[PDB]
DNA sequence: ACTGGAATGCAATAAAAT
DNA sequence: ATTTTATTGCATTCCAGT
């Protein structure tokens, strides 16, 4: 295992599939103060199921390699 | 995997050159630079790397 | 002013050429 | 055995969209 365990990489599926399907959307996300994003939303969420926190940058990373890893396929 | 391949004499008088003038890249030098190298920019941001990491190496052993 | 996402950097690493 | 290309897993920095 490394940095994104297995146990939280599901979180990150679910996060992913429990946000979007693909992508989607046009930035309703502020109607008050509350100024969220997707990444945000995914690193919530994995604290909500996990409890392990992971920053908006780590969830930005892991996308990239993701991406990547699926190209070079 | 893979096969690597070894870069020429011209290649690599090209980037010995800029690497000396400039010790990372631009993109303004990867562009110019790939052209007159015939080369990936990819490869360019690469063999920046590697050479820096050479350098690195050098300052090691008393 | 906030953000997600591309580009870039770096350490570790692999393997052909020398 | 050392040197020279090339890749991968993260982070960190640069570029826009809203």
């Amino acid at each position: 295992e490394g940095v994104w365990s297995p146990d939280i990489e599901q979180s990150f599926q679910e996060a992913l599939a429990i946000y979007p399907p693909c992508g989607r959307r046009k930035i309703i996300l502020s109607d008050e103060g509350k100024m969220y994003g997707r990444n945000e939303l995914i690193a919530r969420y994995i604290k909500l199921r996990t409890g392990k926190t992971r920053t908006r940058k780590q969830v930005s990373s892991h996308i990239q390699v993701l991406a990547r890893r699926k190209a070079r396929e | 995997r893979k096969k690597r391949i070894p870069y020429s004499k011209g290649q690599l008088r090209e980037l010995e050159r800029e690497y000396a003038a400039n010790k990372f890249i631009t993109k303004d030098k990867r562009r110019k630079i790939s052209a007159a190298t015939s080369l990936s920019e990819r490869q360019i941001t690469i063999w920046f790397q590697n050479r820096r990491v050479k350098e690195k190496k050098v300052l090691a052993k008393v």
